[PDB]
């Protein structure tokens, strides 16, 4: 009878383990689908960077956004070689907009001795003149920063809203 | 112990302030 | 000069702020883009240090710190009664109604007294344009509740000549109801006044306290009595009854209004008060009415921001001094003055001040003193005479259950009444768990002049009760090392009556309807019977131990076992079901039954 | 809306001391924001800004400071406080003390990013906990009844079966939607495996979440571990309206993590060196319990703590005893005599019990029967203490009845099998089967009406 | 042997239910992917440069 | 507690590569067909000349088999077969016996609790001693 | 490479040009190379608690940072060695110096180089083969009892680029090379592991099999499992030697580690005298137990940090043998002497006292130490269980 109780307990544990692994397979499938959405967004960005028109508008934003976070009097912008002609223009537009909004002068340089990896789809990274502080505006970083915070909206769209959730507490 | 530890810290802060005032 | 400075630094509830040149100590400020209330606890140059009254998680360096020139202050006026406020006087009811959320949102700027409600105002008739008026003058009565005539009065700092007075009618908290002129300067007053909480509201005189604060409980009212205007502590370990007593005074006492300060107390305390007080009723003029109409709650539950505990105490006493100036006999509960002292410990720790004991600041004694000294019976300010009072009841909660604790030690040196709760009684579910050895009241000489009038039989009975209990302890220390067989028969009677007093007089069940309240006429009648048994039983032994016909405690128990059971049964008499004449007649019958039974042994 | 601005990353670690990393040159430090540290070897760590002053930010590091380097460390300031990615899908899952998964599943897809601190539940909107839970244990459901949403800890000596009692509450708890959140701080793996195994074996997993901080996991995570559990419980109980039961294992190890942080920060000590603010910090955990206005859901809590050196006056059980509504006590003076569960009723009390009993909830006698069981058990201990001096020859016949009561009470009322479930009504029947040992007139806590209806039955 | 047979049956049932749930997840994804992908792409492209609110002068 | 993701997937590509090295040692000739079929899913990732980084990122992507509780059981069965066949090296056991012992081990609940493992450890204790022990009556 | 001493006060040395330092990194301070641990950083400066006596350290002396926190050199040459609590080899300090003392600032490597051990590479490996942390890349036949399984460090992984043929090697000969992310690691037989970091495992198993001591009361009424945690009241009259020697002469354990946490000088030397002379039967031979133990012995006057590190060294050795699939046992002859050493560290760090003067973290330092016991599935591929049983004596 003690052995039969152990057989029944083993059966219960085994059926519990089956239900646990089934639940986890579903949850892994959800995470893979959300990962596929973020990868498809990374691919869409890797298409946007081929249009120098939209991509110049992104770099004009991403460079000035960096300057507005650092606020130091000297800064270093880092990009790929492929980006550099666009980034030089972005810095040349950003310095005026920066001095206007901050009421102060800045010296900004592009990091021609230390370009970004060619694996990056696009965007910029910005540093102090002393390099001790940085801000990351790569398109991959921007997408992860937003796509992580938007994940409630993403889950609500790709799986429908949770019928049990009745208050935003 | 806690009182004496805070006293020793306050004395260290006074020394640091004096070293700055000597600039 | 800029009206705001900026956050320089933060450490828990303490924020340092730069560009604060010209900020006053204890000036109130708004910190952060969410405008969290805080109060300047220190000044250090063109820089200030602020005790923030709300949780600083997310405050940033360079956040604006708006100055105000106001100290920490309470709006006083119609709409206090029955409302529940946070530690900084914001009504939790309107916070809920506006936000539509179970949580208290950080930095909510809700007005303390509502301005959309119109209140019925009756001007005092005698006042007119050209009449003289001074601080504390009652210039109109607002019909706030059926129980509470809200005596509107001039703010204590104000004085002058009446320049306008509103006719009888309906008005809100922003409507001007009175206008003064003084030295050629006009001053417009609405039904709401703002008072700095740290400053005591003045009085014409602080009268001696000379009337009992009758409570729910037998042991309190009889053996360790509070006085209307008295300062009281209830030091007790966890789970002893310190809040059950605080609630029982609030539910059942002769106080005209209660201010209940949930300072650092558990959350469900406020829920239990808000559950019970609208359903529980007093009677006035033959009308039943809900006791919530005479109570105000200042919640600041244990999880709400640590600094707000200090503001909560000072809010509840400022409300209590306001209704004291109306002539109401106020009672103020403080559900833990040690949970307040712990907030002083925490801010003092963040400021890195030198501690006195257990980390508490050296000024803790003065902070507690300048709280309890706000109690009293008073000749109020202003024209019509009033005899209002604040009675304060601080439910001290000593760490580890040990009365050597600094808050308990400092509190005991300040209060005049001490209901020490013993955890060993509370474990046994002997409630109220008031230890009758350690407890005391300093007001007995002042109250004897009341008992000699209203209850002339009582002072001998009080004395004999304390003596019987003291003798039981002085006997128990012997019995515990030799056994009960060592005692004289008089001392068996002393021990047995001390068990009757322990189990049926001192013990009282605050939930069951028979003991939910216990009026003084029930209390004296119960005690008179238990001491009548003692004097007769003691006389029976002392009369007969001189002879072979000796009476003993066992002889008395076997002849009078039904009387012992009837004496213990006296607590079950219910003032809701049984009239005063019925309870008095039953208790007179037990006196006669005992007398005839003892006369049958002699 | 989302924080769109890109995060700054600082190499400006101007000092390291104990668990603290003191950044400098920081732009507008946000108090209590979370920083992600990257060590020289690329190891990720996390930390909270505990103080700010001008350009400086004192980051406490959760994973500890060993290997932090004043030149190669990179600190990414997230710009926001610590948030839990909560969702319904946290039921059926296991996470470590920092909220990362350890069941080999994916990260949680968040339905919301709740602040780990929560907010104070407004005392006007706090519904009073009136409804009873049967735990199935007579020593509870009889004399210490627990309300739906009532926070009440198990206090135990070290080595006692308190984990098995808390597992039994998870196994048997039901009303007279449901879910569990289990947390553990500094639990040995021999015990973590027990709880995880008991939930998996009882098939409970689809309605329980586990947060595990094991004995070797970084001690600072213990501070956030019960907050992650409660943050998940607030989502489940207020956003999803479940009845949640939260089990917090060794709040003693939580309080030890407070003592460590204060000793390292040199914060002001209260009793036994715990932080002077320990009551507030425990209140930030324990007050996140109870029903609320317009929500069907509720957070019950059963904290669990090993009382150090059995000392009821110790700051951990003392401050817990001043916050939580009632305490269930378990005792070596029962466990050594093999009395399972070892629940000593005498020091125990449920504050919310007075409301959770009588008509509609339980039989009308329950409130009286409980108080008389306390009187008889207590007088039994008192006459036992007398007997140990003067012997049974000095005791009266009634004192021998209180000793026989104590024996029958511990054997019948307390002792109960680990899978035995007793209703409250069966418990009160056993209550009277013991109270009937005394003559009717001895029962000085019970009303004459209650005796007349129930004493002869 | 009866427990082992029940485990094999249950294994088939939970796998069937898992493949059903995965089909439902794939459907909600394919019904919504384009809108979500375009929304993330809009937010990530819409930079909005901002100075921190505490900046002065 | 447990392992970092880099450690976990590293242990997976370890056990895949090791199952392949074991398979090449138990069966240099493709004689153990029914055994080899029960590892085809893992063996592809090592019979193809993949770089360690390629198989590692394939494990993170879930394309490689990657449950360590599955791989430990599957690897233990093969290793306890390889320890058997290596501990009897002077006598090559029959192919039907090899696939039979594999099936019996595959059917057993836990091989470390099995008397199979006890017997095999005793065989190794004798064998490993005899690989080193000097000439004497006991050792003969 | 090295900073410079800036200030000294008792054991605490402040150093400058320390900008590249790390918290709890280990440093050689002074021309004598005194050992010290970095207790604080304050920019380009570090504060080092020097373990050894600092008398004679001078401002401007060199301060060489070792790239590592306090760490144990694991490898062949452990068995039969005696170390102090910071892993210095006491037998080699004596034999190399011919002095009765431990010199201040010993540099002696903890596994002796210039000794050659017979190494056999694991015969299945090849150039281009995949390998993971905890894989056994060979065996060293150091003793008849104990074959040392040489294995890849837990954090290492990659593709093998070279393996040494069967032959004789010292601990610093390169035995294996492997590549990952285009970077090569050259591996010695010695492996260095941080002493306060738990060595990772594939699974922390439930403990289920008895550690037979060969003692009736113990093995019957109060069994300790393999991987179990246990205590003994180590006091004068109690006879604590009986369990210690019985475990040594008979136990169902493959390797035994002892830690002296600061024993009395004579009592420590009694233990160090006895164990070379103890023997057990193996394959019908009788052999000295020093073939299967290591002794982490400290007297009460060893540096405070050696006494506090003593248990962490003993458990890091025990976890290393556990990862070979040996059922390790270990004893600490008094954890109270270790807690006195921890109390003294805390008093020198000026931290707040908790109970009876001990630090706040005493409970978590004990619990995190005992939690390192257990039975485990080891790292790497050969599917080997191991264990550490911990017998920590207490002296109330
Ligand atoms: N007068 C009383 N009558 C009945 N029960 C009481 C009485 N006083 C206290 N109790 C019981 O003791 C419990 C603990 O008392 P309480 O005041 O709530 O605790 P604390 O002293 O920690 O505030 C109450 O919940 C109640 O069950």
């Amino acid at each position: 009878e003690k052995k039969e109780k152990q057989i029944e307990q083993q059966k219960k544990i085994q059926m519990s383990n089956l239900m646990n692994q089934a639940r986890l397979k579903v949850l892994r499938a959800r995470d893979d689908l959300i990962t596929d959405l973020l990868n498809e967004a990374k691919q869409r960005l890797s298409k946007v960077v081929k249009d120098t028109t939209r991509y110049q508008v992104l770099l004009d934003g991403l460079v000035l956004q960096g300057l507005y976070q650092l606020l130091e009097p000297r800064m270093i912008v880092r990009c790929r070689k492929q980006d550099f002609p666009l980034v030089k223009a972005a810095v040349q537009k950003a310095i005026p907009m920066y001095k206007i909004a901050t009421k102060k002068d800045v010296d900004v340089q592009i990091d021609l001795e230390a370009y970004l990896p060619e694996d990056i789809a696009g965007g910029v990274e910005i540093y102090n003149g002393d390099r001790k502080i940085k801000v990351s505006n790569t398109l991959e970083s921007r997408l992860d920063l937003i796509a992580q915070q938007m994940m409630p909206e993403v889950r609500g769209a790709l799986f429908g809203a949770n019928a049990n959730r009745k208050f935003l507490d | 112990f806690y009182r004496l530890k805070k006293i020793q810290e306050k004395k260290k802060i006074i020394k640091e302030k004096s070293e700055k005032d000597l600039e | 000069e800029s009206t705001f400075g900026y956050v320089h630094g933060v450490s828990g509830p303490v924020v340092t702020a730069c560009d604060m040149a010209g900020a006053a100590m204890y000036e109130l400020v708004r910190v952060g883009h969410s405008e969290l209330v805080g109060e300047i606890i220190r000044l250090e140059g063109d820089m200030a240090t602020i005790q923030v009254y709300e949780e600083t998680s997310g405050v940033s360096v360079g956040d604006p710190v708006l100055r105000t020139g106001k100290p920490l202050s309470v709006e006083l006026g119609p709409g206090i009664m029955g409302a529940i406020f946070d530690g900084i006087q914001r009504p939790l009811s309107d916070i809920s109604s506006q936000t539509q959320s179970i949580y208290i949102p950080r930095g909510v700027n809700v007005s303390a007294l509502s301005r959309d409600i119109k209140w019925e105002f009756i001007p005092s008739k005698n006042l007119r344009v050209g009449s003289h008026i001074t601080g504390g003058d009652i210039y109109g009565i607002v019909n706030e509740n059926s129980l509470i005539k809200h005596k509107i009065m001039l703010p204590p700092r104000s004085r002058g000549s009446v320049t306008y007075i509103a006719p009888p009618g309906n008005y809100d908290a922003s409507d001007v109801v009175l206008e003064l002129e003084f030295e050629g300067v006009k001053e417009k007053l609405s039904m709401v006044q703002v008072w700095p909480v740290r400053q005591v509201r003045p009085v014409t005189e602080k009268l001696p306290a000379n009337h009992p604060l009758l409570t729910g409980q037998r042991v309190l009212d009889a053996l360790f009595p509070c006085v209307q205007g008295g300062t009281t502590a209830i030091p007790g370990a966890f789970g002893c009854g310190k809040t059950v007593i605080s609630q029982s005074l609030s539910k059942y006492s002769n106080s005209d209004v209660i201010i209940y300060v949930g300072c650092g107390e558990r959350g469900n305390e406020m829920s239990e008060v808000l559950r019970d007080f609208p359903e529980l009723t007093m009677e006035v003029d033959g009308k039943v009415e809900s006791i919530m109409k005479r109570t105000a709650l200042v919640a600041n539950t244990s999880n709400m921001p640590v600094a707000a505990r200090e503001a909560s105490i000072y809010t509840g006493i400022t409300l209590s001094e306001y209704f004291r100036d109306m002539g109401y006999h106020v009672s103020m509960m403080a559900d833990s003055t040690s949970r307040w002292a712990e907030a002083l410990r925490e801010i003092s720790g963040r400021l890195a001040e030198m501690p006195a004991d257990s980390g508490y600041p050296a000024y803790l004694g003065a902070r507690l003193a300048s709280f309890y000294e706000r109690a009293g019976r008073v000749k109020c300010l202003g024209n019509p005479e009033r005899e209002g009072s604040v009675s304060i009841v601080g439910a001290v909660s000593p760490p580890g259950g040990d009365f050597s604790d600094p808050v308990t030690s400092a509190t005991l040196g300040i209060v005049q009444v001490f209901w020490g709760l013993d955890k060993k009684l509370a474990q046994r579910k002997h409630f109220p768990s008031v230890n009758w050895l350690i407890s005391y009241s300093k007001y007995m000489r002042a109250l004897d002049e009341y008992y000699d009038k209203h209850f002339t039989e009582f002072v001998p009975l009080r004395t004999k009760a304390k003596e019987i209990l003291q003798e039981e302890e002085d006997l128990a220390e012997i019995v515990q090392l030799v056994g009960k067989a060592s005692l004289a028969e008089t001392d068996k009677i002393t021990l047995e009556v001390a068990k009757l007093i322990k189990d049926d007089f001192l013990q009282q069940n605050g939930y069951t309807p028979y003991d939910r309240f216990c009026p003084f006429y029930k209390t004296v009648g119960m005690l008179s019977n238990m001491i009548s048994f003692y004097d007769m039983a003691r006389r029976a032994v002392e009369t007969t131990a001189q002879s072979d016909n000796k009476i003993t405690w066992s002889i008395i128990r076997e002849h009078m076992g039904e009387i012992l059971y009837k004496l213990s049964s006296m607590k079950f008499k219910d003032p809701v079901k049984d009239g005063e004449a019925k309870i008095k007649a039953d208790y007179a019958q037990l006196l006669e039954d005992m007398q005839n039974a003892f006369r049958s042994l002699e | 809306n989302y924080l769109s601005q890109p995060r700054l990353t600082y190499k400006t670690v101007s000092g390291v001391n104990g668990p603290l990393v003191i950044l400098d040159h920081v732009k507008f430090p946000r108090y209590a924001e979370i920083v992600h540290l990257t060590l020289p070897d690329g190891t990720k760590r996390s930390g909270q800004v505990l103080e700010v002053s001008g350009s400086k930010a004192v980051v406490q590091v959760f994973e500890g400071t060993s290997g932090i380097d004043a030149k190669k460390t990179s600190c990414e300031f997230t710009g926001d406080i610590l948030r839990t990615p909560v969702s319904e899908d946290m039921l059926g899952r296991v996470f470590n003390g920092s909220g990362k998964p350890i069941d080999r599943g994916p990260v949680v897809l968040a339905e919301d990013f709740l602040d780990i601190m929560g907010q104070p539940i407004n005392p006007q909107c706090r519904i009073y906990p009136e409804e009873m839970i049967q735990t199935g244990i007579s020593a509870i459901d009889g004399m210490n009844s627990i309300a739906r949403g009532q926070k009440i800890p198990i206090f135990s000596a070290a080595g006692l079966p308190h984990n098995e009692i808390a597992a039994q509450i998870c196994r048997q708890a039901g009303l007279v939607n449901f879910a569990i959140v289990f947390a553990a701080m500094g639990v040995n793996m021999e015990t973590a495996r027990f709880f995880k195994s008991d939930f998996e074996e009882n098939g409970s997993m689809d309605n329980v979440c586990l947060f595990l901080n094991l004995a070797n996991d970084p001690t600072i995570e213990r501070i956030i571990t019960p907050r992650l559990a409660l943050t998940t419980a607030e989502f489940l109980a207020y956003q999803c309206e479940k009845h949640v039961l939260v089990i917090l294992t060794d709040m003693s190890s939580y309080a030890e993590a407070l003592r460590e942080v204060s000793a390292a920060r040199e914060e002001v000590p209260g009793r036994r060196g715990f932080p002077g603010y320990m009551y507030t910090d425990l209140a930030t955990i324990y007050e996140r319990a109870g029903r609320v206005e317009g929500r069907n859901g509720s957070i019950t809590q059963i904290p669990i703590l090993t009382m150090p050196n059995d000392d009821i006056t110790h700051p951990i059980p003392d401050l817990t005893g001043y916050i939580t509504e009632g305490q269930i006590y378990v005792d070596r003076q029962l466990h050594n005599r093999q009395i399972y569960p070892p629940i000593n009723v005498l020091p125990s009390l449920s504050r919310l019990m007075k409301s959770a009993i009588g008509e509609g909830m339980t039989r009308k006698d329950h409130a009286d029967v409980s108080n008389q069981l306390y009187a008889c058990y207590a007088i039994g201990k008192d006459v036992q203490a007398m007997k140990a001096v003067v012997g049974e020859e000095a005791l009266t016949s009634d004192d021998l009845l209180y000793l026989e009561f104590l024996q029958k009470f511990e054997k019948n009322f307390i002792t109960q099998g680990p899978y035995e479930n007793r209703t409250v009504y069966e418990t009160l029947d056993i209550g009277w089967q013991l109270l009937r040992i005394f003559p009717k007139e001895m029962l000085k806590r019970i009303p004459q009406s209650t005796l007349s209806e129930f004493y002869p039955r | 042997a009866a427990a082992l047979g029940s485990h094999g049956s249950c294994s088939s049932e939970v796998e069937k239910e898992t493949q059903e749930k995965m089909t439902i997840l794939q459907n909600y994804f394919e019904q919504n992917r384009d809108e979500v992908l375009d929304n993330l792409l809009a937010f990530v492209c819409d930079i909005r440069p901002e100075i921190h609110e505490n900046y002065r002068i | 507690g447990g392992l970092t993701s880099e450690q976990y997937h590293s242990q997976v590509v370890g056990k895949i590569g090791y199952i392949a090295r074991c398979m090449q040692t138990i069966d240099p000739e493709n004689n153990l067909k029914k055994i080899r079929e029960d590892y085809q899913d893992v063996l592809i990732w090592a019979e193809k000349n993949y770089r360690f980084e390629e198989i590692l990122e394939a494990s993170k992507s879930g394309k490689c088999p990657n449950d360590l509780d599955a791989l430990s059981r599957r690897s233990l069965i093969l290793q306890e077969l390889l320890r058997l066949v290596s501990s009897i090296s002077p006598f090559k056991m029959k192919l039907d016996l090899i696939e039979s012992q594999y099936e019996k081990m595959k059917q057993h609940v836990n091989l470390w609790k099995s008397d199979y493992h006890v017997k095999l450890n005793q065989l190794n204790q004798l064998t490993d001693y005899l690989k080193n022990a000097a000439p004497t009556p006991k050792n003969n």
